[PDB]
């Protein structure tokens, strides 16, 4: 369309005095080829409401055009561009000529200090190209030279930062593929978490990238063991932001199957295309153990008894008595309990951990604790005046 | 020309942070600090002037008033030219720093560089300009651009501290013809009648 020869001409008329890079011949070929709203390479205000969308492949020359950039503004937006939109073309081949051309602080360090690498839009390339090669062989080559670069990343991060959260976007970006292919999903979780968080307020806050997001949670979530099951998705607005059909819907599900506790609902649920995977046939029975004990605690808490027994465990989660003392201890283990079971006197004595948050009915409960605390204290006080 | 205190305010927006001048005007606003330094600097051998950023970093204090510009130029490479400018918060803390000085006498002047239109409510400085008034605060207004994308938000402000030019209420808009950086200023009343330019 004509944007080109009209925004960035108002931009380049009033705003800027001279004209250096603006020339009748080089924008001639951007509307040339493309006609529609959305162009390929622009300057100005308008290159950054260009994305990725149109793919225009274009961003290889318009590298090299920064040359004349020099003359109009300093560089910041070249780094938002060119390696880094790369990714969504996903070429790991021709990407690698231009990982050596820039570097860290050798092209683009003379006159400007440090903007925080790649992070947001402005910024000179430092660290976030050192983050991509490790990118770039984690897609192609195998996990060995990419942990190597993750190293000076993390202790850089923790070193050098600001109020912000920057570089802990490209940085958990790399960690989010990265802890996908290996086994644990107790840290694939933790990671996911905190790159949401940046997610949101900027950096592509579309529903097309929250969707593909959702994607991992939902495998790490059900998986991991650390954080109860379900109830960090309530929490945070996570399934919120996706749709509940296109195979979320057996996301949505998981909310009443672990809170009922049917093991025929959990054989509906999951199909054959995923619990193929051997981790989960080994947490098949590890989402019913945990969930139970933790309700047997607060079902029989009175006043000082958080006394359990077999009875009440193996009827729960029906399940024998050698297992009582097997997968109980295993949560016992992890932190999640202190107390232990006794298999003599077949008592079962559990101390308190979990401060189980996200109750709200203990609330008022705990408020007539505080005056019955108040009053034996006042009572006692009072006494102390007299005598 | 006489014995004043002038308070300067950088302007750091995404409009800043855009194409604007060819030297990279983040860099050149440094200049035109050091013109209207040099020039105030060399009319009376004792000066105040201040340093005050409020454009997209939250309002901040930067350097107090000193007669020497190397921690002036030394601060403005540490900040952002990011965010919005806004002078709701930026005019309002100025009035408390015109009280740093040393002798109340001075003349109190305060000059601004608007190069972007502010999305501030325009009620805050309706009350503002009145308070002025009474201390007798020169008002400097310096639009850059201003005038063509948007109107004019900070024409309620001096209609209210509206006086005549012998004491406040000095309203200047930027040439839209290109010239030199420190002339653009040299014609305005800003540098002129001052020890240089």
């Amino acid at each position: 369309m004509f944007n080109n020869h009209e925004i960035d001409t108002i931009l380049s008329t009033l705003r800027m005095e001279a004209d250096p890079s603006l020339h009748p011949l080089f924008e001639q070929f951007e509307k040339f080829y493309e006609e529609k709203l959305w162009f390929q390479l622009s300057e100005s205000l308008t290159k950054f409401f260009d994305d990725a969308k149109s793919t225009p492949l274009r961003l290889r020359l318009y590298d090299n055009f920064v040359s004349k950039f020099y003359d109009k503004i300093n560089q910041l937006s070249v780094v938002k561009y060119l390696l880094a939109s790369l990714k969504d073309s996903k070429d790991f081949d021709e990407s690698l000529k231009y990982l050596d051309d820039l570097k860290a602080q050798f092209q683009e360090l003379d006159s400007k200090k440090q903007r925080n690498n790649g992070s947001k839009d402005h910024g000179d390339g430092i660290l976030l190209i050192d983050s991509e090669i490790a990118r770039t062989y984690l897609l192609k080559n195998d996990l060995v030279k990419a942990r190597d670069l993750l190293d000076d990343l993390e202790k850089t991060l923790d070193k050098k930062d600001s109020i912000p959260l920057r570089i802990t976007n490209s940085f958990y970006s790399t960690n989010s593929q990265y802890f996908k292919f290996k086994n644990d999903f107790n840290s694939f979780y933790y990671t996911s978490l905190l790159y949401l968080s940046t997610l949101e307020p900027s950096t592509s806050i579309t529903l097309a990238e929250r969707q593909q997001l959702a994607y991992d949670l939902s495998i790490s979530a059900l998986l991991g063991d650390k954080i109860y099951n379900f109830g960090e998705l309530l929490h945070h607005p996570i399934m919120e932001t996706i749709v509940n059909d296109s195979n979320y819907d057996w996301l949505f599900q998981l909310l009443n199957a672990l809170t009922v506790g049917d093991f025929d609902k959990f054989d509906s649920l999951i199909k054959v295309q995923i619990s193929k995977i051997p981790i989960l046939a080994q947490h098949e029975s590890f989402l019913r153990q945990k969930i139970c004990l933790m309700t047997l605690i607060e079902t029989v808490f009175v006043k000082n008894i958080r006394m359990l027994s077999f009875e009440d465990i193996s009827k729960a989660t029906h399940l024998p008595k050698d297992n009582v003392e097997h997968l109980v201890m295993r949560a016992i283990s992890l932190g999640l309990l202190k107390g232990s079971i006794d298999q003599v006197n077949e008592l079962v004595t559990i101390s308190w951990v979990q401060p189980r948050i996200i109750s709200g009915d203990q609330i008022t409960k705990m408020k007539d604790r505080l005056v019955e605390w108040n009053d034996q204290v006042e009572k006692l006080g009072k006494k102390m005046e007299a005598r | 020309m006489v014995l004043e205190a002038t308070v300067l305010v950088i302007d750091n927006s995404e409009y800043s942070r855009n194409g604007d001048f060819p030297r990279t005007r983040f860099e050149a606003q440094i200049d035109s600090v050091e013109f209207i330094f040099q020039a105030k600097r060399n009319s009376n051998p004792e000066n105040t002037v201040g340093l005050i950023s409020g454009a997209g970093a939250n309002p901040r204090v930067l350097s107090t008033f000193t007669a020497e510009f190397g921690k002036i130029l030394a601060g403005l490479h540490d900040t952002q030219i990011e965010g919005k400018l806004h002078m709701a918060t930026a005019l309002q803390i100025a009035q408390l720093t015109l009280k740093h000085r040393q002798n109340k006498v001075q003349h109190q002047r305060i000059v601004a560089f608007v190069c972007s239109p502010i999305s501030d409510s325009r009620d805050e400085l309706i009350r503002l300009a009145k308070t002025l008034k009474k201390n007798n605060v020169a008002v400097d207004i310096i639009n850059f651009g201003e005038i063509e994308q948007n109107t004019e938000l900070l024409d309620e402000f001096i209609a209210a501290v509206n006086n005549p030019q012998e004491e406040t209420s000095h309203l200047l808009t930027v040439t839209p013809g290109p010239r030199l950086l420190y002339e653009n200023i040299a014609s305005s009343p800003i540098i002129l009648e001052e020890g240089s330019s």
